[PDB]
DNA sequence: AAAAAAAAA
């Protein structure tokens, strides 16, 4: 009755005190202006509110929205839309346009203490009340528009008339439901033509997000919940995205307390109407004294050597390996041509060793060290489904093609483990992906090409126990030499017996296990830890806090912390795409000449395609140290690099 | 630098949990001097430095900020020591006074750990040193009423005794007890509170 | 402030954030190489038991020599989460001694907008602490148990004490 | 004493002991008036009542003496006029219906009580179990009220009007502690 | 008709008030330490009803799913008397205080059950081979009109007694022509619960002869919920009662199912410490013990002779060893691995029942009757919705404990070969149908 | 449509 006026006034108060908000809007009006007429992006009518402020203002309305948001949340709304129409001044509107009545829908950002859950955690009682959920996202539907207000016109009469329908999602609070019958006739039997152009429709889409399979209860598996958006948001991430969602948690349907129930076990539906989705990525911008940084860094000597060291620190050895690695991360451009067609960019590794040689404990650590990156076990995968699957949509009723493993990595790395003992059949399917990297389905009427530019990186065992290094070494290893031809470094680790070696490992290993978390004792172990405690987050060059790297001090040579070398990676991946120059190349040429004709006993032959290998590491290392031309020096090391790959020091 | 001094104190409050869970005086830990002697000898060198230091200072070509930064750090590292191991050597103290107060001043060898060789020499000879202290105070005006007694106030007069350990027949005021095992009196409660306390006794 | 208190002592040895206001030659050796001296505007994580006298002490534009940078346990998120809801915080994570050190840090400095968030988050949770205290059993689910592992250091004597007390009252009551 | 922290407040041993260092009204079944024997000639209580005693007759006894005469068949403890069912109702309406104010009752409650209905069985008027409920009853009424008066908790000072012994002596501890750790830091904050 | 239940609520009230063995009132403390922490339940224990009076222990066992409602209604009503101030006259959030159950007669095993069993209080024993996923039921329903449009609640409980149960809608209006049933549900300011479905599989070593085990389906709600794991021996207290299946051979056919009132288990969810503090004190001087070592050594399967490297090998793997992280993310095993490679006849295969039988969580497979599927994840679809989804195996089932693997020298060369990421990292990835899933399994 | 177990080639 009176209520919704006084929340509505009550807002309107809060919205006059914090003159951010009013900016805010004015300037997505202003833009909006000038999109208009003047010689493609348009900013949505969404603003984000940070509840901390609205709580120290008022904790009454604090508390309604943070609990029963569905008689709080529409006043807001209804206030906002009002100070956006007071505020707004258009003397000559459009005539379709103007009718389109955007409520300016809300967002939220700040603590939530106790509504901050898990998918297994929503229960009973978190019903009707606000949540933030993490999660990864699982699969989504198909974007289908949906009506909202229908338009309609009579010659006879001339004047256009306009019925509003409301269904269950659409709207936080129940109300007499509506079917989609179009008037067509008037009071006076006059008749009614739908005028499209004029009527609001609201696109629509369904996703699912499941809890993070790490964090889960002993021998349980994972379960997830269901997420519906509309409007704006509506097509952000994708399957296979770490989330954070906040929206209210609310049921819907009668579930069976009407006549159509058979049992008497009748459980009611649950649905999240999502208000703002963040990602989490368990930030990504850099800042002035970032960048200030990275370019002292680099205009350095050796930072190569040391971003390479940086690498895995509790690893010993394998610093080629490391090097190869950074070379990996952040590879070589792709070329395109009007008569060449397609030219491969980046860099594939393929390790060989016998066992307890630290290959899996390396693989792991690039997956967490990669911007984005896919595991994938030799065993556990098919390569029918690792590619694309057939599913049928629940609720369009028809068949759509599923993302498969590898292309959810398009534009990452791909890691496969126990490689050597993955099925033959699947193999080709792999080597597709190496020929053209482009996918083909043609199955149960569908025809299409899929993308994926991804880099592969494997370790794989030797046919016997242990490597013969008086063998040939097509015969060590299981795999065929067609995919064999394709990785660009192959890799051979042997764990050589030498007592100095040896008791320099054990004390690595001995100094690696003795370790204690910060601030934690020894005598207990490692107990699980809640969320952040803000659920949506967001003096300078003068201290180089975490700038130079050096946590603790071990060693003369300097280190660097994987925040800074990530943001380094970032960095070097998009603002430089560096040309290669003839000093370089009269390097390239007259070492591979020599290579070639060297005359000698090698782990591999050599063919013409090592020379693209040569040019696009000459590529990577000229990126590495941020210059858009390629110097000699990068050729010298990529030989040198090569022939230790393939020669042996 | 005194890091490894809060690796006592931090051992030295688990002990208060032994004597806080516990709620009894009981098995006191054996001793940590290793570590104690090893922070002794670093802050010898500690002072070694310092003096050398002023030596310097002394001589002319050492600058006044850096000798006085340095002595102020050098004294706040003694001072975070000496605070150290007078925590420890505190609670050690006011425990043993802890259970040296109830058990009559006599240490009861004769029981409780057995040959108290986890105590250094030193708190030893302390100890020896306060239940002389015990029985000298009750040695004085107070030669009438035992102040080791017990300290639960009297609430019956006649208990319920049974026999825990044999023994032959110890004498009592008007009368005799016979301790044959596995026996039981009907006696006033104030005539074998010693017994009791000792370990005789049984079921109150 | 009790020089023979374990707990006090304990508290005294937790590293601040802080930077060398002042530029003294010959100093880092106990961090870095000796010979090479420390310049300014250099940040460092010092024990509370130096860095409090040596940002108070001068030395000489009587300026100290260090000068202790705004610890991140005492942030603005950190007080909005406690704002929020303090009760169901899991204030263990955050630090160990965190009363203590809010006492030696508003002795310091004085705030009044501490002292009143604080106040109002420990009366909060004393009485969850007494209605843990008073239920005694006649064994458990989880929320008791996960509230109990959120406690402070210093909580856990409180609840101890009236624990035992209750507990001692209930026996000496049915007998 | 010491015994760890036990310096700090009374045990409820101790409590027992101080209350039950108390008179009450005997009715003797025996007579040792004097000859017109053995003097008691105590140092702590008149001896008097003792001496100048009659069967059959009211006087007034220390509470223990009280009870060791009932341990012999030379006592008939006089059951106090609040251990009763008549008073205890009009007690409990009065909780009831007052929300605010802690109702009027000796600081002996549930010590007496306790001991009474321990040792003096046989000689009350009214059954024991119902007492006991009643007694129970109270006792919930008073643990409700007090939960809710402690929700709040001032830095300058509190009252308490009609808290027993007990009842004191159980949540002296938790108070204490609170306070004098608000106190520390309001004056820390200055 | 209400005064019988009134009278019947009086007396459960009377009982709850009155019983009191010695000098303390157990059930009442037990209700302010259960509302003092958040757990609105009661237990109540049979030997105690059947000692304070048998009627009413006969009208419970006589028609139970009709007399249960009124006792944890009488249970709510003196919870609110003991705790809440009238104050001459708010929150008054407390929901219907959930009952449960405990008793001591004999068990009945699941084929035993028959015709003569409906709507009886039986207990039994059982395993627990999966747990369903958790649904809500509404309990206090706002109910709203169209054509008249007024308000209305609706309230109902969990027991049926019978298939329907149910009030759908009521038939008219409340008293201009409206319709039959012209009403909604608002969604809003409704009160829910949750509910969970699980199954039960015999006991193996009471299947009758040359038979399969036989299973069966169990309801529970509320605080009964989210207790059990598969995997786990249960004694289980519930009504045996049936429910008609109007979508599903046969005529008048009727599927049984057991409703949960109380759950015993051995493991009591122990593996947060929630031990009592006599056990934490016995535990300690256990460990205080000088020669802990030599007597749990003996204690290794004492009627075994002879062997001693073995038991103390199997004494280190069974307690484990320690987990630890690194800065950089890098984990660290912390399980140890026992082969034993000998000749037949050496009591092989009798240690590893026992070590089976002694951890908290154990599996006992052969590797001839196994599969490399099988073991780590199986991929099935629904028959229904005809949608993949992920089922786990027996290395996932025991997760946090030991397996027992004999015969490891029979099992194929195809299904070896998977073992060894899920044992050198603990961590199991799959890419099946479009499903990239990376599962835990320490063991 | 896609994964998983069985007998014969
Ligand atoms: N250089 C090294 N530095 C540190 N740890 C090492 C090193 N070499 C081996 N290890 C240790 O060896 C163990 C074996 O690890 P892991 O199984 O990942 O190795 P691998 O060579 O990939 O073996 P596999 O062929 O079985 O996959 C790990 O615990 C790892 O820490
Ligand atoms: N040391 C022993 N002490 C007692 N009984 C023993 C011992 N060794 C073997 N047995 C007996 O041998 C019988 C068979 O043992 P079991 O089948 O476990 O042997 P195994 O080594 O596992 O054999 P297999 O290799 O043939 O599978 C059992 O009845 C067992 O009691
Ligand atoms: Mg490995
Ligand atoms: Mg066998
Ligand atoms: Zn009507």
């Amino acid at each position: 009755d009176a209520v919704f006026g006084d929340r509505v006034r009550r807002f309107q108060e809060f919205l006059d005190t914090f003159t951010s908000y009013r900016d805010s809007v004015r300037s997505i009006q202003v833009y909006n202006s000038n999109n208009a007429a003047n010689y493609l992006n348009i900013l949505p009518h969404r603003i984000i509110i940070s509840l901390d402020d609205l709580r120290e203002f008022d904790r009454s309305f604090w508390s309604g929205i943070l609990v029963e948001p569905a008689y709080f949340i529409p006043p807001a709304e209804k206030a906002l839309t009002d100070l956006a129409d007071s505020m707004d001044d258009v003397p000559h509107p459009n005539a379709s346009a103007v009718s389109s009545r955007h409520p300016w829908k809300l967002s939220f950002k700040g603590s939530f203490g106790a509504h901050a859950l898990s998918p297994r955690t929503l229960t009973a009682q978190h019903l009707n009340k606000l949540v933030s959920v993490e999660g990864i996202v699982t699969k989504t539907s198909l974007v289908r528009p949906k009506l909202i207000r229908s338009v309609h016109y009579a010659a006879k009469t001339g004047r256009f008339h306009y019925r509003d329908y409301t269904d269950a999602t659409t709207t936080l609070t129940t109300r007499i439901p509506t079917p989609a019958i179009y008037p067509t006739e008037d009071t006076e039997g006059n008749k009614l033509t739908t005028e499209y152009g004029y009527s609001t429709f609201i696109d629509h889409q369904r996703i699912t997000v499941q809890e993070m399979p790490e964090m889960a209860p002993a021998g349980q598996l994972p379960r997830s919940i269901d997420v519906i958006l509309d409007d704006d948001l509506v097509d952000k991430t994708k399957p296979g995205d770490r989330v954070n969602v906040v929206g209210v948690f609310k049921s819907l349907g009668a579930g069976g307390m009407n006549q159509s129930n058979s049992n008497t076990l009748i459980g009611f539906k649950t649905l999240i109407l999502g208000n703002t989705v963040y990602p989490l990525h368990a930030r990504q911008m850099l800042t002035d004294f970032d960048i200030r940084n990275i370019n002292k860094l680099s205009k350095k000597k050796d930072i190569f050597d040391i971003l390479s060291q940086s690498l895995a620190p509790s690893i010993y050895g394998h610093d080629h390996i490391k090097k190869a690695i950074l070379l990996m991360l952040m590879g070589g451009v792709e070329k395109n041509l009007e008569n060449g067609s397609h030219l491969r960019g980046d860099i594939n590794i393929l390790m060989v060793g016998d066992p307890s040689t630290a290959k899996s404990q390396l693989l792991r650590f690039v997956l967490n060290t990669a911007s984005l990156a896919i595991a994938t076990t030799g065993r556990g995968s098919s390569g029918v489904g690792l590619t694309a699957a057939v599913t049928t949509d629940r609720e369009t009723g028809e068949r759509r093609l599923e993302a498969g493993a590898m292309v959810l990595a398009d534009r990452g790395v791909v890691c496969i483990d126990e490689f050597d003992k993955m099925t033959d059949v699947d193999r080709v399917a792999i080597h597709e992906v190496m020929e053209q990297q482009t996918v083909t389905i043609a199955k149960a009427g569908i025809h299409t090409t899929l993308n994926a530019r991804c880099s592969v990186i494997a370790a794989a065992n030797p046919v016997f126990g242990q490597y013969d290094v008086n063998r040939d070494p097509h015969q060590n290893i299981a795999l065929p030499d067609s995919l064999l031809s394709r990785f660009d470094l192959l890799f051979v680790v042997t764990d050589d017996i030498n007592e100095i070696r040896d008791r320099s490992i054990s004390e690595h290993v001995l100094r690696t296990h003795r370790y204690l978390p910060p601030g934690y004792l020894e005598g207990e172990p490692v107990r699980e830890r809640l969320n952040l405690s803000l659920a949506v987050g967001e003096q300078a060059g003068a201290k180089l806090a975490k700038n130079k790297g050096n946590y603790n001090g071990t060693e003369i040579p300097k280190l660097v912390t994987i925040p800074f070398l990530r943001k380094y990676v970032q960095y070097a991946k998009e603002r430089v795409i560096p040309q290669l120059t003839q000093e370089a190349i009269n390097v390239i040429v007259k070492n591979y000449t020599d290579l070639r004709n060297d005359d000698n006993t090698k782990k591999s032959p050599i063919t013409a395609r090592t020379l693209e290998t040569l040019i696009r590491l000459a590529t990577a290392h000229a990126k590495v140290r941020l210059s858009k031309t390629v110097n000699k020096v990068d050729a010298k090391v990529a030989a040198n690099l090569l022939r230790f790959a393939l020669l042996g020091e | 630098y005194g890091d490894l001094g809060n690796k006592l104190v931090l051992e030295a409050k688990r002990t208060k949990q032994l004597y806080a869970r516990s709620n009894q005086d009981v098995n006191l830990p054996m001793y940590h001097e290793d570590i104690i002697r090893n922070i002794l000898k670093e802050v010898s060198n500690l002072r070694k430095n310092t003096e050398y230091l002023k030596e310097q200072q002394q001589l002319g070509m050492l600058d006044d900020k850096v000798a006085k930064c340095q002595y102020f750090v050098t004294l706040l590292c003694m001072e975070r020591n000496k605070r150290c191991l007078l925590a420890y050597q505190r609670l050690r103290t006011d425990i043993l006074d802890s259970m040296a107060w109830n058990n009559n001043g006599l240490d009861l060898m004769s029981s409780s750990q057995q040959d108290t060789n986890n105590l250094s020499h030193q708190e030893q000879e302390y100890l020896k040193e306060y239940c002389d202290l015990i029985t000298d105070l009750k040695s004085g005006d107070l030669v009438d009423i035992d102040l080791s007694g017990s300290l639960v106030p009297p609430s019956d007069v006649f208990i319920d005794v049974r026999v825990l350990k044999d023994a032959g027949e110890i004498q009592t005021e008007y009368g005799v007890f016979n301790l044959i095992k596995d026996s039981q009196f009907f006696v006033r409660q104030s005539d074998v509170e010693r017994l009791i306390q000792q370990g005789y006794l049984q079921k109150i | 402030m009790g020089y023979y208190d374990i707990d006090d002592v304990l508290a005294d040895g937790t590293e601040f954030p802080c930077k060398f206001q002042y530029d003294i030659p010959g100093l880092g050796y106990l961090e870095n190489n000796p010979g090479r001296p420390i310049t300014k505007n250099t940040k460092l994580s010092l024990p509370l038991w130096l860095a409090r006298i040596l940002a108070i002490v001068g030395g000489d534009e009587p300026v100290p020599f260090v000068e202790l940078l705004p610890p991140d346990m005492f942030s603005t998120k950190v007080m909005n989460a406690i704002k929020t809801d303090p009760v169901a915080l899991d204030l263990h994570s955050i630090n160990s001694h965190f009363f203590s050190l809010a006492i030696k840090w508003i002795m310091l400095f004085s705030e009044k907008e501490l002292a009143n968030v604080v106040s109002e988050l420990l009366l909060q949770r004393a009485q969850e602490l007494n209605h843990h205290a008073s239920s005694l059993s006649i064994n458990t689910n989880i929320a008791t148990s996960t509230f109990l592992l959120k406690l402070e250091e210093m909580e856990k004597e409180i609840y101890k004490k009236s624990h035992e007390s209750y507990k001692d009252t209930k026996r000496w009551m049915f007998k | 004493s010491l015994p760890a922290h036990l310096q700090q407040t009374f045990s409820p041993e101790e409590i027992q002991f101080i209350v039950e260092n108390e008179p009450i009204k005997i009715f003797p079944r025996i007579t040792t008036r004097q000859k017109i024997h053995t003097r008691w000639q105590l140092i702590t209580t008149d001896d008097k009542a003792l001496n100048n005693m009659v069967a059959m007759r009211s006087t007034e006894v220390v509470l223990w003496i009280a009870l060791l005469l009932k341990q012999q068949s030379k006592c008939s403890i006089v059951a106090p006029q609040w251990l009763t069912t008549k008073e205890l109702d009009r007690k409990i309406q009065y909780e009831k219906t007052h929300p605010d104010r802690f109702s009027e009752l000796p600081w002996n409650w549930l010590v007496l009580a306790r001991i009474l209905f321990n040792k003096a069985k046989d000689d009350f008027h009214d059954p024991i179990h119902e007492l006991r409920g009643k007694i129970q009853d109270l006792r919930e009424i008073r643990q409700i009220k007090v939960l809710k008066g402690l929700k709040y908790l001032n830095e300058s000072h509190l009252q308490l009007d009609n808290l027993s012994l007990l009842e004191i002596n159980e949540l002296r501890p938790f108070i204490t502690e609170i306070m004098d750790k608000l106190r520390e830091i309001h004056t820390a904050s200055l | 008709n209400d005064d019988d239940n009134t009278e019947i609520i009086k007396s459960f009230k009377n009982f709850i008030l009155e019983f009191r063995l010695d000098s303390q009132f157990i059930y009442r403390d037990q209700l302010r330490n259960n509302i003092l922490v958040k757990n609105y339940s009661l237990t109540v224990n049979m030997e105690h009803l059947i000692g304070y009076n048998e009627d009413i222990y006969k009208k419970l066992s006589d028609e139970p799913s009709d007399i249960i409602p009124l006792f944890e209604t009488a249970i709510t009503q003196v919870a609110k008397r003991i705790s809440i101030l009238s104050r001459a006259q708010l929150l008054n959030s407390l929901p219907t205080f959930q009952l449960i159950l405990n008793s001591n007669a004999n068990q009945i095993p699941l084929r035993d059950l028959d015709s003569e069993h409906v709507s009886k209080i039986v207990r039994l024993s059982g395993i627990i081979i999966s747990t369903s996923v958790l649904s809500s039921r509404a309990t206090y329903l706002s109910i709203m009109c169209r054509n008249c449009r007024h308000t209305t609640s609706i309230t109902i409980n969990n027991f049926n007694s019978i298939t329907g149960n149910t009030v759908s809608l009521p038939r008219s209006c409340l008293s201009k022509n409206c319709g039959p049933d012209p009403y909604i549900i608002i969604h809003e300011s409704s009160k829910f619960i949750d509910q969970q479905f699980l199954k039960l599989q015999e006991i193996p070593e009471l299947v009758p002869v040359g038979e399969m085990p036989r299973n069966l389906t169990m309801t529970c709600d509320r605080y009964l919920t989210n207790k059990v794991i598969p995997g786990t021996r249960v004694t289980i207290v519930g009504i045996y009662s049936i429910y008609n299946s109007k979508n599903g051979s046969g005529v008048a056919i009727r599927t049984p199912y057991i409703k949960i009132l109380g759950i015993q288990s051995d493991v009591e969810t122990s593996s947060v410490t929630m031990f009592t503090e006599e056990e934490e004190e016995e535990f300690l001087q256990l460990s205080r013990n000088p020669k802990l070592y030599e007597i749990l050594t003996n204690s290794i399967a004492p009627s075994i002779f002879g062997n001693e490297d073995i038991k103390k090998a199997i004494v280190c793997l069974l307690m484990g060893g320690s987990k630890k992280i690194l800065p950089d993310g890098m984990r660290l095993r912390g399980d140890i691995n026992v082969l034993l490679l000998g000749d037949p006849g050496t009591a092989k295969s009798q240690l590893l029942k026992f070590v089976e039988k002694v951890s908290p969580i154990a599996v006992y497979t052969s590797g001839k009757g196994s599969s490399a599927a099988g073991l780590t994840a199986s991929v099935q679809r629904d028959p229904m919705t005809r949608e993949f989804y992920l089922e786990g195996g027996a290395m996932v089932l025991a997760d946090g404990g030991v397996v027992c693997i004999d015969e490891f020298d029979k099992m194929r060369d195809e299904d070896r070969v998977a073992i060894h990421e899920a044992m050198e990292q603990q961590t199991i990835s799959i890419a099946k149908a479009g499903i990239t899933t990376v599962l835990n399994s320490r063991t």
